[PDB]
């Protein structure tokens, strides 16, 4: 399928929830990984997911502090689930245009 | 680089009339956009935060929409003491930068300005200097027009003007000029005159006094 | 409640340095970063640059490289602005801002760069004339003159009378020094009867002076 | 390759609040997924997790503890901070700052710090008195001798012994310390060498006591 | 949250031999268990997470094991390095809990105890007089110290590379009851000496 289909399939609210988390101070992290995996392919349609995540959370994101920490997090997700994190994600200039 | 183009550089309206300011941005920057009111000797206040987002203690008639590149600010209806400059920014990861601004004026009836004339004070006199000032109190449009008249001689040069803020309730503005001249140019005449023309006058008004 | 309170306002030399600094309180200070933004007199708002105020790590716009630097001390809930170098173009007012929905704004500090040095003002009375107006309005005020730095104060009455109160911007005078006047429109029956006293404060020289305004 | 370094004192009087800090040396604070964390450890007992804190500030701590315990993190300075208020003789115990990692593979501490010893006592510090105890005391038996020093009357633990600044470490035996009726305490540390060695070779025994912050060398000699 | 109950000390086990060590959590810790090595006067040090998944710098020798609810610590080839205290640490849900702590011995040949004794060196010049026996590299950790010429203090050393405990008894008498006598004997009953021991000192 089309990328931007493959992540309308999954559920990706554990892991806007395990990332909201973190930035604002069952499991999530099990969970979005788990949801993550309901993919037809995980290496290649990661960084729309991963600009997805951000996307449904931008309205809570206030500044370009929380922006930068949101980020972060989302560039760290693949090594949290054991995974290879993609080389191409251009979430800087996502971020920016949401 | 992505560049902040306000619309408006400069609008006048009139009291409960609908204003719309307008941001373009060169590129998307997605909701990324405030709007802020500054008066003038004052901070600015922020009314408008992710675009439509209201802050408190912000009038209900401000409103903001937009996203991507094209934002506008909205002012139902437009009050008297809405007299400010408004300016658009982008709070993006890239950048922060401003938009050039709008200055916003009310349009009001016209109102002929009310004229007086001070002569120097016997304390400045003591000092060598003579200032001598010319009031223009509550007029309407800002075009005003004061000439210095000594002994019925055009001045040139002799004289400094300054206009406040647009009333916050009267919409009027007020201007001031002083003439300063030496202690000995100053007793050298007997007659000084301050004419004034303006749209609310019909005929030019002079206000004179005789000393020196 | 958001609250940004800065330093205030600074006159320097050319050459010299100055340090703006900007205590936050409502809210985490590390949650959101910290923006700079600099007011020439009577021109736009510029945006400076930002601080994250998690790890220090401060962000310049191109024109504020090199001799702006941002700092700050989480500790205190401050952050720091220091221009170095100072140029008589710096003269302006800097503002630190927040931004989102929490986001606010500082009262702003006025750094004036100047080789003159502070100098209090002086008062003269703007006297009613006595052919005023028998049952309309009669206009008195004073004169602030020969004043450096900016900014000049003045109330009447000790602020009691403030309808019909108007201050004029200051003009600088070819002599280097400022001079406003302030003027109030009064009943001319009122006159007389009633002291109108012009209460002119100027800050950086730190006088006071109260001028009796009578015809 | 990254290193945690505890400091901190190491007497707290019953009533006041212990603070101790712990320094990171690879500006690693920053980094996702590391949750700074403060685990304790009672002498004849086991650890004891008393929370965890992110570089943003979100925080968990132990929920019997969580009332008494306050955390920081202070990101430029590559720090982070444990505050335990309200202390009692039960929160005696040695003090590790340590790594855990946030992974759905890995939740665990990966890297501890060598661990602060933190005593609450009304009493006062005070530093050890070293003596020597002499090697075969004029009498030689064996092919090795034995030596070493007693470290008596120091309040409160620990103290490290090193022989020959550290350069003799095999056959050394630094005993635990006792606490006699003085309530101070003491501790013999013994190191056994050929026999043959002796008049040739110096042995020096180095006592560092970190609540004192008192250095003292002895030599040992037949 | 979560409880980690641990098997108990397990016994002394000589090397080579197989050693086992159980966690059980009340609630199902799922796949986040982790297993920590502790030496004496040591921080813990990471030995196994997850499931099965060793740490780096961890031999071989080492395994883990176990569902939600029960888990296993195997070491299969025991060496004398091995004598640690291990815990069991749980990360299923934010509370987290350590276990108990399985402290292992090593089991080795029965040794014998080498005894030496030091008397007073200039402390009593404030004149007290510690008396120390010092019992190097005995592997059974009974043993008896007969300090006659009753206060003597005891410190045993924890267990090493040769798995042999050491002790050190230290006797504190006064000046005046140290010039009483002019021989001080140190006799140890061992059980796995030959005979019992005894050295002395004059003066």
């Amino acid at each position: 399928m089309s990328c931007e289909r493959q992540v309308d399939r999954v559920n990706l609210k554990p892991c806007e929830q395990h990332i909201m988390q973190r930035i604002m101070g069952s499991d999530q992290q099990q969970r979005c990984c788990d949801e993550l995996n309901e993919m037809e392919n995980t290496q290649g349609c990661m960084c729309e997911a991963l600009q997805q995540i951000m996307e449904n959370q931008c309205d809570r994101l206030q500044d370009r502090q929380m922006v930068q920490q949101f980020k972060r997090e989302l560039m760290s997700l693949p090594q949290q689930c054991n995974f290879r994190a993609p080389q191409r994600c251009d979430l800087d200039v996502s971020g920016g245009r949401c | 680089d992505i560049q902040m183009t306000q619309s408006p550089s400069t609008l006048s309206a009139s009291v409960g009339d609908r204003v719309t300011i307008t941001c373009r941005a060169s590129q998307s920057i997605g909701t990324w956009l405030a709007w802020h009111q500054q008066k003038p000797g004052t901070a600015p206040k922020v009314l408008i935060y992710k675009a439509s987002n209201l802050k408190s203690g912000v009038p209900s008639r401000f409103s903001g929409s937009g996203s991507g590149t094209d934002f506008t600010l909205t002012i139902s209806s437009l009050q008297p003491d809405d007299v400010a400059t408004y300016y658009c920014q982008q709070y993006n990861t890239y950048s922060g930068t401003f938009g050039q601004g709008t200055r916003v004026e009310i349009k009001r009836t016209v109102a002929a300005p009310s004229v007086f004339i001070f002569p120097p004070s016997d304390e400045q006199l003591k000092s060598g200097t003579a200032s001598v000032v010319c009031l223009l109190n509550n007029f309407y449009p800002r075009e005003a027009k004061v000439q210095w008249k000594v002994d019925n001689a055009l001045q040139s040069g002799n004289s400094q003007e300054s206009v406040t803020e647009q009333d916050s309730k009267d919409s009027t503005y007020s201007l001031s000029s002083t003439l300063t001249l030496s202690k000995a140019d100053y007793e050298k005449h007997k007659v000084y005159a301050c004419e004034v023309t303006h749209q609310g006058l019909s005929s030019p008004v002079t206000k004179s006094f005789n000393r020196g | 409640q958001v609250q940004l309170v800065q330093s205030g306002s600074e006159l320097r030399k050319p050459g010299a340095s100055v340090k703006v600094s900007c205590k936050a309180s409502g809210y985490t200070f590390t949650k959101y970063g910290m923006n700079w933004v600099r007011q020439a007199p009577g021109q736009g708002l510029e945006w400076m640059g930002w601080i994250n105020t998690n790890t220090a790590k401060p962000t310049y716009a191109q024109d504020f490289t090199g001799r702006f630097v941002f700092s700050l001390d989480t500790s205190v809930n401050t952050a720091y602005l220091e221009i170095s170098g100072l140029k008589a173009e710096d003269t302006a007012v800097y503002y630190c801002a927040t931004d989102g929905s929490e986001g606010s704004w500082g009262q702003g500090t006025l750094v004036t760069v100047s080789s003159a040095s502070t100098k209090g003002p002086s008062v003269f009375p703007l006297a009613p004339s006595s052919k005023s107006t028998s049952g309309g309005t009669a206009a008195l005020g004073c004169l602030v003159k020969d004043y450096f730095p900016e900014p000049v104060t003045v109330s009447w009455n000790s602020g009691a009378l403030t309808s019909g109160v108007h201050t004029f911007p200051a003009v600088l005078q070819s002599s280097g020094l400022y001079s406003l006047s302030s003027v109030v429109t009064v009943p001319s029956s009122s006159l007389g009867t009633q002291t109108y006293i012009c209460n002119v404060n100027h800050k950086p020289s730190n006088t006071k002076v109260d001028k009796k305004v009578e015809p």
